[PDB]
């Protein structure tokens, strides 16, 4: 006699997930003021 | 004409001393000199920086 059909092909097995990125380094801090105003020379006598 | 004086106005009668941030090293002098950069004067009346 001639055997059995064979039986279908079975389902793939199922995936693995992804894991998320950490949160990016923060933006490098401004420097500094460029230097201090001129200053002022001052005058008068302030006296009594 | 008549051998007379007249127009005398008298001079300063107080010492009048130098304001603050100015200074005067040399003594008979009239005007007060201002303290030279990096140097400061606290009070009235300084001699030096």
């Amino acid at each position: 006699p001639p055997p059995t059909s064979p039986p279908p092909s079975p389902p793939p097995s199922p995936p693995p997930p992804r894991p998320p990125p950490p949160p990016p380094p923060p933006p490098s801090p401004p420097p500094p003021n460029r230097s201090p105003p001129p200053p002022p020379p001052a005058s008068s006598a302030i006296n009594p | 004409a008549t051998l007379i004086p007249t127009g005398l106005v008298k001079g300063a009668q107080a010492p009048t001393p130098c304001g603050m941030g100015y200074f005067q090293s040399s003594a008979e002098t009239t005007t007060c000199t201002a303290c030279a950069v990096g140097t400061y004067a606290d009070q009235a009346g300084l001699a030096a920086c």
